[PDB]
């Protein structure tokens, strides 16, 4: 009948805690019992391959939904309690009515065995661990007010987390979709585009209109918090609102008719940041949602369902084809529609790259009253994306290469993109190399240049702004074109989007909250090893993806798996040749990549940005605008950065800042630790292994379950953990601990 | 970098550059008399211990020179 | 059909370490120690293929090939000897109204082809020869 | 090039035959096993030294030892 | 319409025939440098190459060396380029002495050691005076002004 | 629940268990007898 | 006068030897005795 | 009598003209698509099939290929330069995994892997203790 219908299974699976006493129980060969450790280990990495563990697509895709549902929960339980020990354990009325001295705590420790130095005295007669995620400028921004509705916030979570645990289980154990229900791409696009993002948009829009905004005037108007009216008074009186944006007298009255204009009270296209607070106007922030709703919704309208109108993406798909491309994008459809790998990668390339985006948008357009001039919260935010960003981009290469081995089939990929794509992997690969060839030596070749230059005290010959010159004309070129912007190819802004590209100096509190942002030669030479760093990352995961399933070397790769430690000691050595492991090689470039980024970025704010303003014009920026001719060379980076600005995780001792100091110290333990997993070998630990079990059987005892040692893959999983954690682990520190001191 | 990177990864890499060598025009006109491969599992490991060796003692050296001379001499 | 044409290669086997020449030759005959590209109208590798127009891609233009008819000698020859231990059991297991080896071989390949024939066991070969 | 050595302790499970990426290994006649097989190298100058045939190999220790040796075109698997 | 296509109509050797590969353009402009173009001999092709590559390297050298302020800086990029180039005739001999030999016989084939030498020398001739002609140019220059 | 009690009885379960109780126990002692690098 | 030596010396030893060195131990490698 | 192929940069280079190449050979019952070693997607003839590759994995691996679509006619030749040809695989007619009566042992050590020689007792012999 309907092309699009509800199918579902009542009853599926039984619930009950027999498997939960069956450990292994997914599995055939775990199933089986434990001989030796390894079992133990596949066990925890073989949980959640469904894939391998059922052969058929509605038993995945039934696992998949019910998942998803408790990490939702889980999710709502964080939020939960946040709000809560915002409620409980904060000092957000004391920071509301002094926002610029107080400061930020949500975190107290007990007093046990002197931990207690970690209590802060962060102000308003509290003490405990400065927070840095940026919760009190949001609940501000929304008008909470009181703590009384962060407790009524935090219930609702726990609530919401309850819900969705049940939905999980009712939907998988009770109520299960069949296949037939997951593959409708078309209604789920025109809801989730409709209802989720434009219904979402809308329903944020009037909360900012009718209470955010109005409650935001009074604050910083000078209202004292207890004497702004409670949310549902401003949602009854018209009057009241009337008082404050003249245009709710008029009713809903000009929105039928259509004379929206009389509504430019409270929506509004001023942009720049609010002199007061340092924030966008929540106004522009209104009319942003409020229009974003309107394109989502009708988006949302695009795709047939069950009414003749529409587009099948099919269609599309298949259409779109030219005289060198083959078939074009045919195919494409089937695989997006049975294949949950393929639709993670994209998915999953696409949510990092946004949270990147997020982040430089973030600090350039601060959204929040009372960000900017916080700086460690700037910080922790911005690096924090960055790295989400950067982990979930190199998890969909991962997931793009399981499916080129897993689920590609030539039979449906005949001279389509994907197969031409497949027929001249050699060539794009030889040109890439080149091309990272290209840009790493010119690039940092520029650095080892000024270096020696410098050492060899003949300094007119660097490459710097007092020298040889390399200015970023191309950009200085589009600041200067978004700077004359407002009034002309944008005619009914008033202000820069933002004053980064240019403009005055915005203040808050004595502190500098943004201020142009000037590119030089020093900003082009960062700015190509940023580069350099993203195309060897692209080339290592491409290399996985294009040659998962055979090359030159080994043509039967594909059977061989996703995830094999080798093929073998001949062919001259076959070690690390599988899709997996170019994974783990990219995960490695791309650490490198975004720490260049976060350093370039914490440097360049310090150096060129942050700091003090006097009443008449006097600006200090922190570091004292080191940035320009001291990033241009690698001693520079190592003294007027990594040196000096560790001086106070370094000196952290006996004070608040105490545990960041242990933490740094950690951190490096661990990553060198990590370097033994990297560089060893199997069978070295497994021949020690055999001698410790020998003294226990000299004492007559011994583990039935064999003690064995861990494997190849395992053992390069390990390395790269314990590396990871331990390199962001002391940034995080250094970062954190730096920051505290200069906000 | 060869320490934690192994050989396959790179072999076929250069397997990838012998194409683009011999299919560039020009550069078609010099050809090589012992193919290129990449280094062998032990040759590697070898190299990266040089490697790490000779900057942990040359790091050390400049450190316990200029640190001593330039604070006592 | 030279069967020692690949053995009689340059390879000389070392003691300890070398498998040696195996079954079908360790190396080619040929060296691949060859130039590279030459000036239109020139030719580089010995017996290379004239690049015409385009010499920078000669090397692009095959002189290698299998001819089918060629291919089935050079597999009657590599296969002579096992066919003839096939035959020559054939023969010692009493065949019936048994005439000569060649002529049996002629027999029993005209049906059954040659490939079927190498792949039968005795037992099959004398039910067929039967009649 | 490399050299493979089979040992009396040979099963004939034929694992070995089934496992090689370039054909080296076949099964001959043989007396000393139940099976009445025994495997062979006959042509070791395709040997990649890939060792799957020791992975297959089901006797206590290996029948099957591939020692690597003299490396040449074949035996270093270059396609160039 | 299909764009590319297999390589001489052999779909299984490593290479196409793309645009980029084999467009008229192409086809002219590779048919007609010095280093596969008919007729020239190997000391010609040698000393056309050389030319051409001797002209552009004083640049570098010369606005961007040591002595690019000093008076005699164009003198001295001359002198650095002619170190280049006796660097890069090393390497020419020593790739035909390796690649070809010690004796051949085809003769007008740049792939012999007879012609390779030939190669050479006209390489180093065309490149050192190609050098010298830039020094000349380079020492005054016209602002085409009327 | 003979069921439940097995999960309950799962390696990794006991661990933690076990060592949140050895933890306790060795925090709470402290708590009342603090500061202490020797017996007395 | 020897103290010209430096200026004389290391130009060739740094320079010169490496590359001829260099190059003899090419052609010896490259050869096929 | 080639499959349906739109061409790689995959294919052969040099050393297939210069110092050797190989060339399997099948029969069909059908036009199906199969994946190839060098890269992509092909679609085989009704019939005799041929296609040449650069080593003997690659051909060995298609003809894997081959048995599941249930072709077991499959044959390997090496083609040198000259144009010499060496039929390669199945060698002897039957598949190297059954035993065919006629086959000689090679390569064989009468004795577990345990009673190899002494590295020192062949010392400056030039022998290794498994070729002892
Ligand atoms: C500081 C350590 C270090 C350095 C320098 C490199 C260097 C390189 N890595 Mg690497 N790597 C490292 C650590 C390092 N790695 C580690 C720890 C790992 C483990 C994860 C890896 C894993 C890894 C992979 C997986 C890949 C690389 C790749 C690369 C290459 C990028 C291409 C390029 O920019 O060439 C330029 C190289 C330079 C060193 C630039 C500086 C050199 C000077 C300044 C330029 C001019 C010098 C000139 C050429 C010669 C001078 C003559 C005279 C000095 C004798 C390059 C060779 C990629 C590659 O090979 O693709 C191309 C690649 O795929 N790396
Ligand atoms: C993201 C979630 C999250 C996180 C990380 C924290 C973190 C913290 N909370 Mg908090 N909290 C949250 C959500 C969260 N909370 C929510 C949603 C609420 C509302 C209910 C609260 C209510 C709350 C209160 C009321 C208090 C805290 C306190 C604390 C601090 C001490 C935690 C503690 O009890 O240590 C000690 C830990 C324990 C006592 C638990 C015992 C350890 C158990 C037994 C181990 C688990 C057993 C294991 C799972 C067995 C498995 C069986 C199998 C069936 C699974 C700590 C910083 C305390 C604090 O800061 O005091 C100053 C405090 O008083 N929180
Ligand atoms: C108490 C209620 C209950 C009970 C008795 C069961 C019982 C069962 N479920 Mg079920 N399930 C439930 C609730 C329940 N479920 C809910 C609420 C959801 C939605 C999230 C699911 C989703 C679900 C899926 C998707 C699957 C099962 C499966 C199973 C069966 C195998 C048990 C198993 O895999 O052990 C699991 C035992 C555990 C202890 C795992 C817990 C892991 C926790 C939740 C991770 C998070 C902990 C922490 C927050 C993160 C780290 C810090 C078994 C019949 C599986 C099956 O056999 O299907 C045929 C299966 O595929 N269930
Ligand atoms: C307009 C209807 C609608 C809405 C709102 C959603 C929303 C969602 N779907 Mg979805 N879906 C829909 C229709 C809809 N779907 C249809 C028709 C199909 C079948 C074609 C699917 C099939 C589908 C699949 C297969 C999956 C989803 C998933 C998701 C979630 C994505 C994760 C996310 O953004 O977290 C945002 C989270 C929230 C906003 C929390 C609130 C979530 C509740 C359920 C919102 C419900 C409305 C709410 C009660 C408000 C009522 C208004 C009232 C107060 C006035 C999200 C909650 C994924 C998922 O994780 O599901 C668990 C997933 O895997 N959907
Ligand atoms: C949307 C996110 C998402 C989802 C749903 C999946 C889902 C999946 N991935 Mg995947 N992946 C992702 C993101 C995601 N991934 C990202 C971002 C990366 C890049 C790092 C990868 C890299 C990746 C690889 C390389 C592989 C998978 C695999 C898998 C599959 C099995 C997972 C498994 O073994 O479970 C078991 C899960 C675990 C054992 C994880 C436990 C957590 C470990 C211990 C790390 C914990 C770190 C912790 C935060 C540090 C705390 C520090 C503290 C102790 C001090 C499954 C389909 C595997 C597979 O076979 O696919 C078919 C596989 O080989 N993925
Ligand atoms: C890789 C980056 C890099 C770059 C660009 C430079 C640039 C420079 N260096 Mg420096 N240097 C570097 C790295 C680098 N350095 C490193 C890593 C070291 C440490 C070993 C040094 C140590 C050093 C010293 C000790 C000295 C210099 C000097 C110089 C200057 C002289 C340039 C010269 O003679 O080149 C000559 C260049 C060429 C002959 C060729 C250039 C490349 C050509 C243009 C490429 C053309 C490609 C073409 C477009 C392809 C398409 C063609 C098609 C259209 C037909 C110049 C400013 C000298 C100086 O005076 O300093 C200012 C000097 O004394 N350098
Ligand atoms: C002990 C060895 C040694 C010596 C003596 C020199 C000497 C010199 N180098 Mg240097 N260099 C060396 C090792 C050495 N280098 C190494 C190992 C590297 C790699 C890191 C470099 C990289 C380097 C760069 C990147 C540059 C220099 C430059 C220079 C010149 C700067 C002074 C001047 O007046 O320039 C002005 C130049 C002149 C007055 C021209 C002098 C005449 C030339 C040198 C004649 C050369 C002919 C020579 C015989 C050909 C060699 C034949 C072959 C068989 C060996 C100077 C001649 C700079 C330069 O200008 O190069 C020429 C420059 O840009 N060097
Ligand atoms: C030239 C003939 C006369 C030169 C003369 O009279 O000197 C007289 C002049 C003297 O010019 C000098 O220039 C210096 C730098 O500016 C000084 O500052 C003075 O101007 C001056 O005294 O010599 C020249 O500079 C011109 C000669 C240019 C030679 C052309 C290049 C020829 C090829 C050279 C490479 C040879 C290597 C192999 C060749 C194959
Ligand atoms: C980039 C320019 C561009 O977009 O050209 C696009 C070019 C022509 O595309 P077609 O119009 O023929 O094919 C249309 C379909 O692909 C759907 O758009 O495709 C290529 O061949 C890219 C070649 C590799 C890219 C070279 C680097
Ligand atoms: C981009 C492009 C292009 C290209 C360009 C180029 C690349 C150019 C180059 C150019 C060049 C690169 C040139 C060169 C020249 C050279 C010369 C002009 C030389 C001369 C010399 C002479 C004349 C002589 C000398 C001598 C001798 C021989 C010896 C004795 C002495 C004397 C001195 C006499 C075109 C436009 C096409 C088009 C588009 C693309
Ligand atoms: C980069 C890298 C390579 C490739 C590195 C190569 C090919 C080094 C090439 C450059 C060196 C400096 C040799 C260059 C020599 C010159 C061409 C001059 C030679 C002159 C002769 C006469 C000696 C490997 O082969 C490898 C193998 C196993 C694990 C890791 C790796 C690895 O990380
Ligand atoms: S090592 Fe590889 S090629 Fe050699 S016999 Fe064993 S499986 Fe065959």
């Amino acid at each position: 009948s309907k092309n699009v219908q509800v199918f579902v299974e009542k009853d599926a699976v039984e619930t009950s805690f027999a498997k939960w006493a069956q450990p292994g129980h997914f599995s055939r060969t775990l199933a089986k019992g434990p001989k030796t450790t390894t079992w133990i280990w596949n066990l925890h990495a073989d949980a959640h391959d469904f894939d391998s563990q059922t052969s058929s697509l509605e038993e995945v895709s039934r696992k998949i939904f019910s998942a998803h549902f408790g990490q939702l929960a889980i999710i709502f339980l964080w939020i939960s309690g946040m709000h809560f020990h915002g409620a409980y354990f904060s000092n957000y009325s004391a920071w509301l009515t002094d926002p610029i001295s107080i400061k930020q705590s949500s975190q107290v420790v007990w007093p046990i065995v002197g931990q207690e130095i970690l209590n802060a005295d962060v102000g308003g007669n509290f003490q405990g661990i400065q927070t840095t995620s940026g919760w009190f400028q949001m609940w501000r921004a929304e008008g909470i007010t009181s703590e009384v509705e962060l407790y009524w916030t935090a219930i609702g979570g726990l609530a919401m987390s309850a819900i969705m645990l049940f939905a999980g289980w009712f939907h998988y154990h009770k109520a299960a979709p069949k296949l037939e229900w997951f593959q409708n791409a078309e209604s789920m696009m025109n809801h989730h585009l409709a209802g989720l993002l434009g219904l979402g948009c809308l329903s944020w829009s009037g909360h900012q209109i009718h209470i955010a905004l109005p409650i935001n005037k009074l604050l910083d108007a000078g209202v004292s918090p207890q004497e702004i009216p409670l949310p549902h008074e401003f949602l009854i009186n018209r009057d009241l609102m009337a008082q404050l944006y003249p245009s709710f007298s008029k009713g809903l009255a000009p929105f039928f008719g259509g004379n929206w204009g009389e509504y430019s009270d409270f929506l509004t296209f001023k942009g720049g940041l609010n002199p007061v607070t340092g924030g966008l106007w929540l106004s522009d922030i209104a009319h942003h949602h409020l229009a974003l709703s309107v394109l989502f919704i009708i988006a949302g309208h695009m795709y047939r369902t069950n009414w003749g109108i529409g587009h099948n993406m099919k269609e599309i798909l298949e259409a779109h084809k030219g005289p060198f491309t083959g078939e074009g994008h045919k195919g494409l459809y089937e695989i997006l529609t049975t294949s949950w790998h393929a639709q993670l990668a994209i998915n999953l390339a696409m949510m990092g790259s946004l949270s990147i985006i997020v982040a430089h948008h973030m600090y350039a357009m601060p959204p929040y009253p009372y960000l900017a001039t916080d700086y460690a919260t700037q910080l922790s935010l911005f690096t924090h994306h960055m790295w989400i960003g950067g982990f979930c981009v190199v998890g969909g290469a991962a997931h793009g290469a399981i499916f080129m081995v897993r689920d590609y089939t030539p039979a449906n990929n005949y001279n389509n993109l994907l197969d031409r794509v497949l027929r001249h992997r050699d060539a794009i690969i030889s040109h890439l190399n080149w091309v990272c060839i290209f840009l790493g030596c010119h690039a940092f070749g520029f650095y080892i240049h000024n270096d020696t230059m410098r050492a060899l005290g003949r300094p007119q010959d660097m490459f710097s702004d007092k020298a040889i010159q390399l200015q970023p004309i191309f950009a200085q070129w589009i600041q200067n074109i978004h700077l004359l912007a407002p009034g002309t190819t944008a005619p009914n802004a008033l202000a820069t989007t933002s004053y980064a590209f240019g403009g005055d100096v915005i203040e808050v509190g004595g502190k500098i909250a943004m201020m142009p942002i000037k590119l030089g030669t020093a900003d082009f030479m960062v700015h190509h090893i940023h580069a350099f760093t993203i195309h060897v990352t692209v080339l290592i995961l491409l290399k996985g993806v294009l040659y998962a399933r055979s090359s030159k070397l080994i043509p039967d790769k594909a059977n061989l798996g996703f995830r094999f430690p080798c093929d073998g000691p001949g062919r001259g050595g076959t070690c690390q040749s599988s899709s997996w492991d170019h994974v783990f090689l990219g995960l490695f470039w791309m650490y490198n990549s975004i720490s260049v980024v976060i350093f370039h970025f914490s440097w360049k704010m310090q150096s060129d940005v942050w700091g003090t303003i006097t009443p008449d014009g006097a600006i200090s920026h922190i570091t004292g605008g080191n940035f320009a001719q001291s990033s241009i060379t690698i001693n520079g980076w190592l003294r007027d950065f990594l040196w000096s600005q560790a001086s106070q995780v370094i000196q952290s001792y006996g004070s608040a800042s105490s545990a960041y100091g242990l933490i740094f110290l950690g951190a490096h333990f661990i990553w060198a630790f990590s370097l033994m997993f990297l560089f060893s070998g199997r069978g070295y630990w497994q021949e020690l292994i055999e001698s410790i079990v020998w003294a226990h059987n000299k004492l007559n005892f011994a583990p039935t379950i064999q003690p064995r040692a861990l494997s190849i893959t395992q053992g390069r999983a390990v390395g790269l953990a314990h590396y990871l954690l331990g390199g962001i682990g002391t940034t995080w520190a250094f970062f954190l601990a730096r920051a505290i001191s200069i906000t | 970098m060869f320490l934690i990177s192994w050989r396959g990864y790179w072999q076929e890499l250069i397997e990838t550059l012998v194409w683009a060598h011999e299919r560039t025009p020009l550069a078609n006109l010099i050809r090589w008399r012992d193919k290129p491969v990449a280094l062998s599992i032990v040759q590697a490991r070898l190299v990266g211990l040089v490697h790490f060796s000779v900057g942990y003692i040359l790091t050390y050296a400049a450190f316990v020179i200029a640190s001593t001379s330039g604070k006592f001499a | 059909v030279d069967l020692d044409y690949g053995m009689k290669n340059s390879y000389v086997p070392a003691t300890g370490g070398d498998g040696g020449q195996g079954q079908f030759g360790a190396q080619s005959p040929n060296d691949w120690r060859v130039a590279g590209t030459s000036p239109v109208g020139e030719t580089s590798y010995a017996g290379a293929a004239d690049g015409g127009e385009e010499p920078w891609f000669a090397e692009a233009i095959s002189t290698v090939s299998l001819d089918l008819q060629k291919a089935d000698e050079t597999l009657k020859a590599f296969t002579k000897d096992a066919a003839a231990f096939k035959i020559e059991e054939f023969a010692a297991e009493k065949p019936y109204g048994f005439t000569s080896s060649d002529a049996a071989m002629e027999e029993l390949v005209g049906k059954l082809g040659y490939s079927k024939f190498l792949e039968m066991s005795t037992k099959q070969l004398m039910k067929t020869w039967g009649t | 090039s490399h050299t493979v050595k089979i040992y009396d302790t040979c099963i004939g499970c034929t694992q070995c035959v089934r496992a090689c990426p370039t054909d080296v290994l076949e099964m001959v006649p043989w007396d000393g096993c139940k099976s009445g097989q025994i495997a062979s190298s006959p042509r070791v100058e395709d040997c990649v030294g890939c060792k799957r045939c020791e992975t297959a190999c089901p006797t206590d220790f290996l029948s099957v030892r591939v020692y690597l040796g003299a490396e040449t075109t074949r035996s270093l698997g270059l396609a160039y | 319409a299909n764009f590319i296509k297999p390589y001489n109509d052999d779909p299984f050797v490593g290479h196409l025939a793309t645009p980029i590969t084999s467009s008229s353009l192409t086809r002219a402009l590779l048919k007609n440098l010095p280093a596969y173009r008919f007729g020239l001999t190997p000391l010609l092709r040698g000393l056309e190459i050389g030319l051409a590559h001797g002209y552009f390297l004083i640049g570098p050298f010369a606005q961007l060396g040591p002595l690019r302020n000093s008076d005699i800086g164009l003198l001295a990029g001359f002198l650095s380029t002619i170190g280049l180039i006796l660097i890069l005739t090393l390497g020419l001999t020593i790739y035909g002495a390796a690649a070809f030999g010690q004796e051949k016989s085809n003769g007008s084939e740049l792939q012999t050691k007879k012609s390779w030498d030939q190669f050479k020398g006209g390489f180093f001739v065309g490149a050192c005076g190609s050098a010298g002609f830039a020094f000349i140019c380079l020492s005054s220059i016209p602002t085409f002004a009327l | 629940m003979n069921d439940f009690q097995k999960y309950l009885s799962t390696a990794p379960v006991l661990l933690t268990l076990w060592m949140t109780f050895t933890a306790g126990f060795i925090i709470e002692v402290n708590r009342f007898f603090p500061d202490m690098l020797g017996l007395y | 006068a020897a103290s010209f030596l430096p200026s004389i010396l290391v130009p060739l030893v740094g320079l010169i030897f490496p590359a001829f060195s260099m190059a003899l131990f090419f052609l010896y490698v490259q050869t096929d005795d | 009598p080639f499959p349906t192929f739109g061409g790689s940069t995959g294919g052969w280079l040099r050393a297939a003209e210069v110092e050797e190449k190989y060339a399997i050979t099948w029969t069909s019952t059908k036009e199906q698509i199969f994946e190839m070693p060098t890269g992509g997607a092909a679609i085989m003839r009704n019939g005799e099939n041929l296609l040449y590759l650069a080593r003997k994995e690659q051909c060995l691996a298609l003809s894997t290929q081959l048995r599941t679509f249930k072709i077991n006619d499959y044959k390997i030749y090496r083609i040198f330069p000259s144009g010499e040809v060496q039929y390669l695989h199945p060698k002897d007619g039957v598949f190297p995994e059954k035993v065919n009566p006629g086959r000689t042992s090679v390569n064989s050590r009468g004795f577990s892997i345990g009673k190899n020689p002494n590295p020192a007792s062949i010392k400056f012999s030039g022998i290794t203790t498994y070729e002892s």
